[PDB]
């Protein structure tokens, strides 16, 4: 119930590295600002799972907090040369971006990060498949897949797409085909893990598993209402700390509170913790986990 | 379909949205020291590749299979039953005299399977479903079964649930229709008739004893 | 709780190829989901029929118990069944959404 | 109907140290001035049970009475940190504070008045626990409880909370708990004897005894509108009285009345009396019994 949708834990950067453009309107990401790559997440109709998850990371925080790896080139360029590694994988998928937009990041295979970018003036079209020519256009990139990403370390390499029946989902070559394929575009899960491939699901079972975490607790800054504060000029319980700060049972059972003697109010989010998986009869906890629409394989005959 | 299950996609399948609630506090995760709650999305998947028509008859029409040869040469083949017509390059034909029929076919119903053959069941034709019978979750066309449709029809609270905490066992009670398929296969012996499928025309069919006697 | 009829449930722990074992469970014609496809019950005759008259009762951490009596539908006064509520915080904490009988309080 | 809200049986003063701002017109009070102290004990959909029971002292006019004791520092600061008696009751408070208030006070564990303020110009926030900046400030302080009290010389200075399942309620720590403990805000009615601490209850029974007590009395004066008029110089059948009053039978019954020949109208206050509460299953008066909205901890095994 806490409309603490804009407040962001750990540092609160999302500008990709590649297309280094809006930092100045981004950093940090609070409740002011008018970022490309973070308005479009919360807006009714568009990514309602990151509306139900929002107090946890992004994939641009999950690259910036050296949790999920990119891909080399990390952007790969539209207008160069003759052949680049980032198209195959964008191709297959079919989203719908909004106007006014220059790139448009998204997850590759080797489970790394590749994005795309395009020359000015160059914004994309209503698939994002191909940017086109000419309000203003915003330096920034529009997220592809509803994701969203959590401080994990958790190994899982050892695991693969696990998906029966199905020919070649996406750009995974798994088995052959003999008979009529399908192509149409479905939602398909998958859950990529630390140092692995895109691993694809089948049956999801989310749960809520919260803890005392630095990570996990908001604030608002108070003053003569939602205002910026950074939540590591906090005191520990008799430690030190440059300013004040006070809250609940939860932000004070691990913070030291002043009550009215502080300058914000640090409360615990709904939800914000640790967030784990159960694919193939073992709990595991994803990095980011997520929907995306690519063409799926699936064998009739 | 709130918010919780709205990122999963809309699907033309009988799918419901149910409700439970477990526990909360520290033991499982939950700032809040009430119960947690537990939103289950449920759809049904046919793991079969295979389709089922179950009909009946409430009738045995003596058909007639005839295959009428015009006078230029045109042979074609038709069929008449009881009281039937049909269309030929020459006009029409149809059945005057019959006087060979069953009657007492309504406490039996069919089974159709493509490709396959057929079987008979020793029960009555199953009008409204119901939990512990045989006729629960129908459908109107091959794709509502295959690709289950959300047009079909069925009971409500068909799906059991067993929740343990984080675990989630959501599994019905749904006669599988080949058992009885496989039971009743036809041929079967049936007071004193030959129940088989028939030849040309989809249907079934039954063998008798005598001679034809008929006027056309 | 009641119990309309006994599903002959066979808790089957099928083995996978690889090496991962599972335990699952089949009764009269139930089916469930392995790693390597599913499975199913054919035969199945061995069944007990007339339980509709007996109300069980579960007790979490405790033992079970049997009532020789139908299942209570309706609430009454002087009855096994007056206050019913839907969940554990309906009992524990007494929720409004309960369902019980009017002028079951009585005043002196 | 809703007996005379103006009228007090008692002292009437509503002013404490430090924020003596309100005493040219709030002392006492009457038809004529007002208090930002006592008015806010009026407002429909807050304080009900004062609407209902009007005709007893609250708490500031129970401290002036010589009843409940006041400490020290009777007016606390919010700008001393580390070193001040309210802070360990005051973080487990949770009232709300209309805006364009400075001073703040509530009924402590000790039984006295603790109240806390802020330097000028400073002003209270919604929820009344912060303190921000800013239109003009009240002469007065606003009370975070819906308490009032009664002159009673009872015993029980021996008796503390007495409800069942409760480990630590608001401040005071009854039974020891180590386990999960309940964490929900609630409201807990709570009294106060003579010399005692807060004791709470969990459930309570009212009453009313009406009696001819000479503060039962009102007085509007003729003029030929009504103004209020000193009851206390009524005549007294046998006892001592100058100026001469009127009224009906309850008036007459005990007094005199010469209508055209006196200065006043007398009416019996319906609603006033000796209203006493049943602590534990016996019926006690305290000298503050009323409401308040502190945490709750109960025993979940």
């Amino acid at each position: 119930e806490d409309p603490h949708l804009r407040n962001r834990p750990g540092k609160g950067h999302n500008y990709i590295d590649g297309m280094t453009q809006e930092d100045a309107t981004c950093k940090p990401v609070t409740y002011a600002g008018a970022c490309s790559s973070f308005d479009v997440l919360l807006e009714k109709g568009k990514f309602p799972l990151f509306q139900s998850y929002a107090h946890h990371r992004t994939l641009l925080e999950a690259v910036h907090d050296t949790i999920i790896a990119k891909a080399d080139p990390p952007s790969c360029d539209l207008q160069s040369a003759h052949g680049n590694p980032c198209m195959k994988e964008k191709l297959v998928m079919k989203t719908h971006c909004p106007n006014d937009y220059q790139s448009a990041h998204y997850l590759n295979n080797d489970g790394k990060m590749a994005s795309v970018k395009c020359p000015p003036k160059y914004e994309l079209t209503e698939d994002c498949n191909f940017c086109r020519q000419m309000a203003s256009l915003k330096k920034g990139s529009y997220p592809l897949q509803d994701l969203f990403c959590q401080s994990s370390e958790d190994d899982g390499s050892k695991l693969k797409t696990k998906m029966k029946g199905v020919c070649e989902v996406g750009v995974q070559a798994l088995k052959k085909c003999d008979g009529q394929l399908s192509t149409a575009h479905e939602v398909v899960p998958f859950a990529v893990f630390k140092n692995s491939k895109k691993v694809y699901l089948d049956k999801l079972d989310l749960k809520t598993e919260e803890n005392l975490l630095p990570d996990s607790f908001v604030c608002f800054e108070h003053k003569g209402e939602l205002k910026s504060f950074d939540i590591s000029q906090c005191p520990k319980i008799g430690g030190h700390g440059s300013k004040k700060c006070t809250g609940d049972a939860a932000f004070c059972s691990a913070y030291e509170c002043t009550a009215q003697y502080a300058n914000a109010y640090c409360s615990h989010a709904n939800g914000s913790g640790i967030v784990q998986i159960q694919v193939s009869g073992v709990w595991k906890k994803p990095l980011c986990v997520g929907y995306e629409r690519v063409v799926v394989k699936r064998e009739l005959s | 379909t709130s918010a919780e299950f709205s990122f999963v996609g809309e699907s033309t399948t009988m799918r419901e949205n149910k409700c439970f609630e477990q526990c909360g506090g520290w033991g499982c995760g939950c700032f809040n020291v009430n119960p947690s709650c537990l939103f289950v999305h449920t759809y049904l998947q046919s793991v079969r590749k295979e389709a089922l028509r179950v009909f009946n008859c409430i009738d045995w029409v003596h058909k007639l299979t005839l295959e009428i040869t015009d006078f230029d040469g045109s042979v074609s083949t038709i069929d008449l039953g009881a009281s039937s017509s049909r269309f030929t390059n020459w006009g029409s034909v149809s059945l005057s005299l019959d006087a060979e029929g069953i009657s007492g076919s309504n406490s039996f119903s069919f089974i159709e399977s493509p490709g396959k053959g057929y079987a008979i069941v020793d029960e009555p034709f199953s009008e409204i479903p119901r939990q512990g019978f045989l006729g629960e979750i129908r459908c109107n066309s091959e794709s509502s079964v295959l690709s289950a449709h959300e047009s079909c029809l069925r009971a409500p609270n068909l799906i059991s649930y067993k929740p343990m905490i984080d675990q989630l066992e959501c599994t019905t009670n749904l006669i599988d229709p080949f058992v009885v398929f496989e039971r009743g296969s036809l041929p079967q012996t049936r007071n004193d008739k030959t129940f088989a499928a028939s030849k040309g025309n989809r249907g079934v069919q039954a063998f008798s004893k005598g001679s034809v006697q008929a006027d056309l």
